[PDB]
């Protein structure tokens, strides 16, 4: 009836971090679209009161000046991965003059992704997988990455990736509107379009928030009355 | 190495720690004991039945001292004895070494109950099955404690223990009375084990080690041998 | 040590020991909190006075500093831990930058303790669900609410304990720019959305304000009643 | 009910521990891997699988040193934790003795490694299996390891889900392997792969991979760009 | 039914089911003979392949401690490696911190407290090995010792462990040990490994052998592969 | 192993501590307590659960516990459970000593040993303790304060209080024949001999089931008193005529 | 009549009894060998019966008269292993009793030593209770011969003659006639009883082969195994 | 079907009386505590008949009061009685719907619990009038007092509106137990006929009654 934290299935896969998966729907859904020139991120606030202020909901935060993120499912296990990842950054950046890869970050955070153990040490080990999938998207010194990571800490690049409750359905369509060659003002009006039948409210300026990471500008910019440029479009 | 360190002795739904009451009732299956406190020192008596002529009485021991002026008998299990009599005269030691004064019996009351405590709430360790009866006189007045495996302790005039013990207790509410002397202590100590011995009382199957104002004294066979005729 | 797990993923996805937490909230008092332009107003409720009980041992609402307050729900055995952490928390912040401690930076501070606390082995969670009032020194004040399981998000009118939902549901609708735009009216306010539980009036409340950029005070129940007698003269007419 | 089959310290009535059973479960649910060998040369080819149709393809062959090169099937996160170990034990041999590691007695190391998890409480086996090719002082050596910590000298074996093929394949082609080059080889070695596939697609040079080690040849692993050299000269699938 | 999970449980009959399933798990291997000599010991091992899964020499399971101890192992493999470790420990620090070398009576007995120290908590798992340890020296003869899972060592003049024990150790019985050299108990080894196994359920069997004795004066290394060996060609020619 | 463990730190279904409430049922039975303040002066008053004969009674102490120069506790539900506290507590009170040294506030002690206790029920998977006390003292910023405790860390300030056996009809008396601010230490003595002749079943109970242990003030001295059987039997006398008093207006009124 | 738990692991039962060490007897004689010790006026001894099923074994390794320390011997009853873990635990404590107290180490103490070390595997409830079981002799200035018993449980007991294994009542019925009439209880007379009390029990007249005896006396305090000879000149002595 | 469930004492099975005296067909009445049997066999063969008897008479209505007892959980699977509970249960799962479902025979169950439930009972087709019985505060025990006193005197003294004023936290069976103990005070003392102190120990007494003793000082 109860067992312990590492055990395998009869079948032979696991029996936590297939839970860990199973976790992920219960949040809400992001998508991620790289693109020649940069890389765009989209992500639902899922607001449930209007007495609650909307600006304290966020999912993109950024790690580098160069690098962001997205969250989907427990955000309060995922603080935890994003402050080791900024740790890692700076760290790399201290002792080595430059900029981390992407992948490098992505795969130092996958590390301690599937660490819990009972009879293990230290001052509280993690007892549980951590129930987050994460977005990045970077121009390191490649250009323009995204990586998606998952629960069991398989970490591979994905085109267009969109997480969360409608996963499959975002994917499904997000699979006839895309090609390698195309710019970022679709690639902004696409994911819009695809976000717009997804979500189970109505759209405006501040349900969602999104993030753009380019070779030229730094950091990600696209807050809010800057939405707006493309909310009237759709 | 394991290390369970976790406790095993949790509380009933009716309220109640169900494993000392089952301590206690080990407790209630052993050999039978009395001990009287009168007005000059403390007598304590036990039970000493062999399985077989072929065992040496001599070679273990029931009233085993801890200090020049302080005695101990028990009732339950004998391996989970020898754990806490050690314990006790370490703990006296470590006593005497500090404050350079023989340890009044209270404290070494109080210690060994709180040592029988925490093995009862620590991880992985089952509760103790053995009753004590520690004696000793000091500072004058002479003083006869019990503690119980439950880890607390109380204060007898003159109580019993063992297998048929409320009968034994009734003895000496009946027969004792608040002054007497050691002899006649003595006395109706060896009355109330033979209330529920075995036909034949010598000095092979009782053993008394009695305490006064010249230390404790546990006694040779030939004194329990002249004691235990005409009486 | 006791290396053990505690908080296990259930077969149907959701995790078992925070929604287990969740109704140690939800059987506590209520308590509300909303917040205006110049003061901010926060009540508890029920304070089942007994009349031979000392009234200020029995308090939930505590000063983590000047600037910040905080009433919690749930068992108290575990708020008066969290919140002796957030203070130790707040001085050792002021031993370093010379600023005093953003309410932001508090509720971040708690949401990250309860969460470490849920994560880790052989320790049980935390099961309160406090409120965060406060204004920094910078101008506007703010509250937060936080969770068991770690959760943190600004409000701007808030409620928990056990009939959370009605009282949300009472200020789904009343939050409008006037009843906001005075100070008597924000304490008249949560005094009808106290009204909306306890159902005594005058003696179950121990609503505390913050006035501006000053040091809390706990309202003398005389004023209070005040206020209750004048919410209930200014509900007399309906036709 | 079912009982002895949740925790490795229990074993059965029958003598044998079923978890073990069930990491080799895992084990031969990841892609198909062919380690194979010559008389101076050591190839590994392996294939890659796609997880969506716009996602990038996962890589299996990855480099320890500068003669050993592993292959992997299985989980990720256990496979970097065991890849980090022959990194170390590499660099600590080069470090300290100066000379490369034998292949041989760093497949002892890892088995030393992973016999300790699979003896004590609450610890998994490990869910990974490597193919480790080499090239020491004496011969190139193609190795392949078990979650049972059973390490096999191999000379020419397939790892994965739908091996079998693979195996056959390598066993009816077996003594022709030390007298040929390395053109021959490989093209023997993605012969040997490609009835993995069902007969309806094939080695689309994306999904494939290719590492060499030889006796004056740095460990090169070739993927989609220096593959192409390769396919060519391929005979069609038989259907 | 509970008694049979955790080693530090007794049964309702006095005995602990988790070490005879690791006998149970022992007995599943391949048979291995030690036979002691006025001379010396030799080993022999019943290797199986099943396709190739090998080279000539691979999952060997004839170890070797020090200089003149010999292993052979018969049970489930990579705890067999892990005793083999744990031996070389022990002989290494003998002779570190005693200057000669290390007696096998002692070794086997330490090597036993090891087995035994893990059949009594339920942390860990009992080990499914049986191996062999055998040894020559001029001041102390021949020697060799079995040791169970369950943590007994007994010295043998000729015993084996695997599946077929019991239909080998009647062959062991057949020939008298105390007078023969090295030179013909080989063949003999051979002859008893020949006979024992059966060829209709596996086929896919091979010997390997070893030898410490006078012969490799005080060491312990391996039969010289194509030189000798021919004990399976006169194996084969006593198929009757 | 992990099948034996007996699982004394997670919630029930209904979302509700599971193990304390065991401890509080053990709490809530074996044993008899009070205090009482309003003025100067405070009173326990406890109940003793083993009277037996064979008793030497000469251990000068009880349930009453004396841990400083002016506070007292007494405790209830397991006695072996209850030394520890009382140790730890005043090791408490002697380190505030040795660090400030001033003498230690009330609510310091209350809450330093209540988190103590709530550390058990927070995680370290042990047994909770299973004992509530009841503290009595003296403090320079608030006076005389009364203090109770329960097994979950939870605690607060009272005048009347309630810890032992069958007590709600002793409660429900507290709240009707309390006053406020008017009890000199002569009529609260009478109160709470008259709620000690309800709480028990011992009809006429004499002076070997009740100990009153008073706390007044000198002129800087704080002196705890526990009272002998001398004047307990008196006291108790005193509100034994009482009864007849009573008595006496449903008889010379009931004459027509 | 349990409580869960009460079949596994070291707790007490609803009628006061600890299960674990009642399950932890049955393997003393679960080995199915009996040993029986004797004192007289100036001397102890030892019989024990060894078994040899097959001619392969050796014959001897296989006496468990066990040497503690050079005037202080034992013998075992029950598992081996565990027989073995006993046997080492109290060597090292007597060799760190003669280092520490200067002194050499009294038959009565070494006993206590053992049953305290015994006694914490039945207070705790992580270790299996380690059934096997002691029997000591020693010779002890103004004291004489001295034969000691511990148990599994920890219950250490003094003795005069006592036997320990499978036949344990019906030897210690004979043994009850035979010692109550106290007559001249020399070395012949020692070793006749020790001998005719596992011939009478057994029925079965052993040959000199398959019957170890120990000897400890006042003559000389150094602990002794008798070889063949003497027991065939005892065994020819006792036949009249 | 219809499924009843709310807090304990609410109106559960009340209205299920209420219901059968409109109705036109017989009502078959049977509690789960009946529906356990100490002979291995019983259990699902009564089960059976009880159902063969109402199909044949008429358009019947069987009510299954405390269903809910035997139902709960089927996770257990330990040997004894405890699991043949869970066997006693699955032939009434079965002979709801599991084939050719009988006509003319409408089912309504009273439950006091709703999680510790079997989904397989949860799920329509045997079950679809999901009912709950909420506790009212004021309104309607204004018309509970009402009708609870109407068969009896009242005097002036005595009004209900200030007894539940400031409590809003009982149930209807808490009112009967009101109203029938504050008569019997004025029959045992042979008083006057309603005092308004014999409203006001009534309350303060099932209050006793129903909440006695909860250790809850820690407020969760
Ligand atoms: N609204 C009401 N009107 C009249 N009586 C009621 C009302 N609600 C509850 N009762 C009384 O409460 C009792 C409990 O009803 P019910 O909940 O069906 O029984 P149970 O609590 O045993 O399941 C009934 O006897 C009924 O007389």
């Amino acid at each position: 009836y109860d067992r312990g934290v590492n055990t395998f299935s009869p079948e032979g896969r696991l029996f936590q971090v297939e839970y860990a998966i199973e976790a992920i729907k219960l949040g809400s859904t992001a998508i991620g679209i790289q693109t020649s020139e940069g890389v765009c991120l989209a992500v639902e606030k899922r607001i449930t009161s209007p007495l609650m202020e909307p600006s304290s909901i966020e999912k993109i935060v950024e790690i580098d000046a160069h690098i962001g993120c997205a969250m989907s499912g427990l955000i309060a296990d995922a603080k935890t991965l994003i402050d080791k990842a900024r740790v890692e950054t700076q760290n790399h950046w201290f002792t080595y003059n430059e900029t981390m890869t992407v992948e490098s970050v992505t795969q130092a955070v996958s590390n301690l992704a599937l660490q819990f153990g009972e009879e293990d040490a230290d001052p509280g080990a993690m007892s549980r997988p951590f129930g987050v999938a994460l977005l990045f998207g970077g121009v390191d010194e490649k250009g323009p990455q995204l990586f998606h990571m998952d629960p069991s800490g398989t970490f591979v690049q994905c085109d267009a990736r969109a997480i969360g409750s409608a996963s499959e359905g975002a994917q499904s369509s997000l699979q006839e509107v895309y090609h390698k060659s195309m710019t970022l003002k679709e690639a902004i009006k696409s994911s819009l379009i695809i976000l717009k039948q997804v979500m189970e409210e109505k759209l405006n300026a501040t349900n969602i928030e999104l993030a753009t990471v380019q070779p030229g500008q730094n950091f990600h910019m696209f807050t809010k009355e800057e939405l707006e440029e493309v909310i009237k479009d759709i | 190495e394991r290390g369970y360190s976790f406790s095993l002795t949790t509380f009933s739904p009716s309220g109640k720690l169900v494993q000392i009451e089952y301590a206690l009732a080990a407790v209630a299956g052993g050999a039978p004991s009395v001990g009287i406190k009168a007005a000059n020192g403390v007598v304590l008596a036990t039970e000493k039945k062999q399985k077989s002529i072929l065992y040496d009485e001599r070679s273990v021991h029931k009233v085993e001292p801890i200090t020049k002026h302080i005695g101990l008998v028990y009732s339950g299990m004998g391996p989970d004895y020898r754990v806490l009599v050690h314990r006790a005269r370490k703990l006296a030691q470590q006593y005497y070494l500090v404050y350079q004064e023989p340890i009044p019996t209270a404290q070494l009351v109080q210690r060994v109950a709180s040592v029988m405590q925490e093995y009862t709430q620590s991880g992985g360790v089952r509760p103790f099955g053995v009753s004590l009866l520690i004696c000793g006189w000091n500072e004058g007045r002479p003083y006869l404690f019990q503690s119980d495996p439950s880890g607390a302790y109380f204060a007898w005039k003159a109580t019993a223990m063992g297998k048929n013990y409320v009968n034994g207790k009734t003895f000496l509410e009946k027969r004792y009375n608040e002054d007497l002397e050691l002899e006649d202590a003595i006395h109706t100590a060896i009355l109330t084990l033979k209330e529920s011995f075995e036909g034949q009382m010598t000095e092979d199957n009782i053993e008394v080690g009695i305490c006064n104002e010249a230390g404790f004294r546990r006694l040779t066979p030939t004194e329990v041998k002249d004691y235990l005729a005409a009486i | 040590s006791y290396d053990r797990a505690i908080t296990v993923f259930s077969p149907d996805g959701h995790l078992f020991q925070v929604e287990y937490a969740q109704e140690a909230v939800k059987k506590g008092s209520t308590a509300v909190g909303v917040r205006g332009r110049d003061i901010v107003v926060l009540g508890v409720e029920k304070k089942s006075v007994a009349k031979l009980q000392d009234e200020r041992t029995v308090r939930k609402i505590c000063a983590l500093d000047d600037n910040v307050c905080m009433a919690f729900a749930g068992l108290t055995a575990d708020a008066r831990i969290v919140i002796n952490r957030a203070r130790v928390e707040c001085q050792s912040h002021r031993l370093t930058v010379e600023d005093p401690v953003t309410v932001e930076y508090i509720t971040r501070y708690i949401a990250s303790l309860k969460q470490r606390y849920t994560q880790s082995n052989g320790r049980r969670p935390f099961g309160i669900s406090a409120l965060i009032v406060g204004f920094d020194f910078d101008g506007t004040p703010r509250l937060y609410q936080t969770d068991p399981s770690g959760t943190y998000h600004a409000w701007k009118a808030n409620a928990i304990g056990r009939g959370a939902k009605s009282v949300r549901e009472f200020l789904e609708k009343n939050y409008t720019d006037e009843a906001i735009e005075t100070d008597d009216l924000t304490i008249k306010l949560v005094i009808k959305a106290l009204l909306e539980v306890v159902q005594s009036g005058g003696k179950n409340i121990e609503l505390a304000v913050m006035r501006r950029d000053q040091s809390l005070k706990i309202l003398n129940p005389e004023e209070i009643e005040k206020y209750v007698a004048e919410i209930e003269k200014e509900k007399e007419e309906n036709e | 009910r079912n009982q002895y089959d949740n925790d490795v310290t229990v074993w059965s009535p029958q003598g044998r521990i079923h978890q073990i059973e069930y990491a080799m479960e895992a084990v031969k649910q990841g892609s198909a891997t062919v380690g194979l060998k010559s008389k101076t040369h050591a190839v590994l080819v392996a294939l890659k699988r796609a997880q969506s149709e716009l996602a990038a393809h996962q890589k299996k062959i990855l480099h320890v040193d500068n003669h050993i090169g592993i292959s992997i099937a299985g989980l990720t996160a256990d496979a970097r934790l065991l890849c980090n170990f022959m990194r170390q034990e590499c660099l600590d041999s080069r470090f300290v003795f100066d000379r490369p590691l034998p292949v041989s007695r760093l497949v002892s190391l890892i088995g030393s490694k992973t016999q300790i998890p699979t003896q004590r409480y609450g610890r998994r086996p490990y869910g990974v299996g490597l193919l480790i090719a080499g090239y020491d002082d004496m011969g190139p050596h193609i190795f392949q390891t078990c979650p049972s910590a059973n390490y096999f000298d191999c000379r020419a074996m397939s790892i994965g889900a739908r091996s079998q093929s693979a195996r056959t394949y390598l066993e009816r082609h077996m003594s022709e392997f030390m007298e040929c080059n390395l053109n021959e080889l490989v093209k023997h070695g993605l012969r040997a792969l490609r009835e993995t596939l069902p007969a309806e697609q094939d080695l689309t040079t994306k999904n494939v991979s290719i590492g060499i080690v030889g006796k004056d040849l740095e460990f090169t692993i070739y993927d989609d760009d220096d593959v192409s050299p390769f396919l060519e000269g391929l005979e069609e699938r038989p259907q | 039914t509970g008694y049979d999970l955790s080693a530090s449980t007794f049964s309702p009959d006095g005995r602990v089911f988790q070490v005879e399933y690791a006998m149970k798990a022992v007995e599943n291997s391949s048979t291995a003979i030690g036979i002691r000599c006025k001379d010396g010991v030799v080993f022999g091992v019943e290797k199986l392949v099943l396709s190739k899964l090998y080279e000539e020499g691979s999952n060997k399971r004839l170890f070797n401690v020090d200089r003149h101890v010999g292993m052979a192992v018969a049970g489930l493999l990579a705890d067999a490696r892990s005793l083999a470790d744990i031996a070389r420990e022990e002989a290494s620090n003998f002779r570190s911190n005693f200057g000669y070398n290390i007696p096998l009576k002692h070794l086997a007995d330490r090597v036993a407290m090891y087995v035994h120290a893990y059949t009594l908590y339920s942390a860990v798992r009992p080990f499914g090995c049986s191996f062999m340890l055998g040894s020559y020296s001029v001041n102390d003869g021949a020697q060799l010792y079995m040791i169970d899972p369950s943590g007994v060592s007994y010295g043998y003049w000729g015993c084996a462990i695997g599946k077929a024990r019991q239909a080998a150790k009647t062959e062991i019985e057949k020939l008298q040990m105390k007078e023969m050299t090295c030179r013909d108990i080989v063949k003999e080894v051979a002859k008893i490994i020949y006979i024992v196994h059966d060829e209709v359920k596996d086929k896919a069997f091979e010997l390997e052998l070893s030898w410490v004795g006078e012969l490799t004066n005080g060491r312990h290394e391996i039969v010289p592969k194509d030189i000798r060996e021919e004990a399976e060609k006169y194996a084969k020619e006593s198929l009757k | 192993s992990r099948r034996y463990d007996s699982r004394t730190t997670i919630f029930s279904p209904e979302g509700r501590l599971y193990q304390v409430e065991y401890a509080m049922e053990a709490i809530g039975h074996a044993g008899t307590c009070l205090g009482i303040l309003a003025n100067d002066g405070v009173l326990l008053a406890a109940e003793r659960r083993n009277i037996h004969k064979l008793l030497d009674e000469v251990f000068f102490s009880e349930k009453i516990y004396k841990l400083n120069e002016d506070m007292a506790c007494s405790v209830a539900g397991i006695t072996s459970d209850a030394n520890v506290l009382t140790n730890e507590l005043r090791l408490i009170a002697q380190r505030y000593l040795l660090q400030y040294q001033e003498p230690i506030p009330c609510e310091q002690l209350v809450t330093a040993l209540c988190d103590i206790k709530q550390a058990y029920t927070q995680f370290g998977g042990k047994r909770p303790f299973g004992v509530s006390l009841l503290y009595i003292g003296w403090d320079k910023h608030y006076g005389f304060q009364l203090y109770q405790s329960d097994p979950s860390g939870n605690y607060g300030g009272w005048k009347a209080t309630c810890i032992g056996n069958n007590s709600a009809a002793a409660v429900s008396m507290l709240k009707q024949d309390y006053k406020e601010g008017e009890m000199t230490l002569k009529s609260a003595l009478a109160l709470a001999i008259k709620v000690l002749n309800k709480t028990m079943d011992v009809s006429k109970l004499s002076a070997e089931k009740v100990e009153i242990a008073t706390l007044t003030r000198e002129n800087g001295k704080t002196v705890i008193r526990v009272l002998k059987q001398k004047e307990v039997e008196q006291l108790i006398k005193k509100h034994e005529e009482e009864e007849a008093k009573a008595e006496r207006e449903k008889k010379e009124k009931e004459q027509k | 009549s349990s409580a869960g738990f009460d079949r596994h692991i070291t707790i007490f039962s609803p009628e006061g009894r600890l299960y674990q060490v009642e399950y932890a007897f049955k393997a003393i004689n679960q080995g199915g060998l009996t040993s029986v010790a004797v004192r007289g006026k100036d001397c102890a001894v030892i019989v024990t019966q060894k078994k040899v099923p097959d001619k392969l074994l050796d014959s001897s390794t296989v006496t468990h008269l066990f040497k503690i320390t050079e005037n202080i011997g034992c013998v075992m009853t029950g598992m081996t292993a565990d027989s073995r873990s006993q046997v080492q635990r109290a060597r090292y404590e007597a060799a760190n009793w003669k280092y520490k107290y200067g002194y050499e180490i009294p038959v009565d103490m070494l006993c206590k030593r053992i049953a305290d070390i015994s006694q914490v595997y039945t207070q705790n409830a992580e270790m299996r209770p380690l059934g096997c079981c002691m029997i000591l002799i020693g010779i002890d200035e103004e004291q004489g011969p001295q034969v000691y018993k511990c148990d599994p449980a920890g219950y250490y007991c003094g003795f005069k003659a006592t036997a320990a294994g499978v036949k344990q009542t019906e030897s210690t019925s004979f043994l009850e006639k035979k010692v109550k009439k106290k007559f001249d209880w020399t070395f012949e007379q020692t070793v006749e009883t020790a001998i005719t009390c596992l011939s009478t029990v057994l029925s079965i007249d052993f040959k000199p082969s398959e019957i170890e005896v120990g000897v400890v006396t006042v003559e000389n305090p150094k602990f002794r195994i008798l070889t063949e000879a003497e027991i065939d000149a005892h065994l020819v002595a006792l036949a009249e | 079907g219809v499924i009843l469930y709310g807090p304990p004492g609410t109106g559960k099975t009340l209205l299920a009386k209420a219901v059968a005296n409109q109705t036109s067909a017989t009502f078959l009445r049977v509690v789960g505590s009946e529906l356990i049997q100490k002979y291995l066999g019983d259990g699902p063969k009564l089960v059976r008949e009880l159902f063969r008897v109402a199909e044949e008479h008429a358009p019947s209505i069987v009510f299954i009061d405390e269903i809910d007892a035997i139902g709960t959980k089927r996770y257990d699977s330990n040997s004894g009685g405890e699991r043949e509970i869970q066997r006693t249960m699955l032939e009434l799962l079965n002979q709801l719907d599991g084939f050719d479902s009988r006509g003319d025979v409408k089912v309504i169950m009273a439950t006091n619990r709703i999680e510790t439930l079997d989904p397989a009972l949860i799920r329509p087709g045997r079950i679809d009038r999901k009912i709950e019985f909420p506790l009212p505060d004021e309104k309607t025990k204004k018309r509970i007092f009402q009708i609870h006193t109407s068969r009896m005197t009242l005097a002036d003294d005595v009004t209900l509106d200030d007894l539940i004023m400031a409590k809003d936290d009982l149930s209807g069976a808490d009112i009967k137990a009101i109203c029938t103990e504050a008569g019997l005070m004025a029959l045992r003392e042979r008083r006057m006929k309603v005092t308004n102190e014999d409203f006001k120990k009534s309350k303060e007494n099932v209050l006793y009654k129903k909440q006695e003793g909860t250790p809850e000082g820690l407020y969760l």
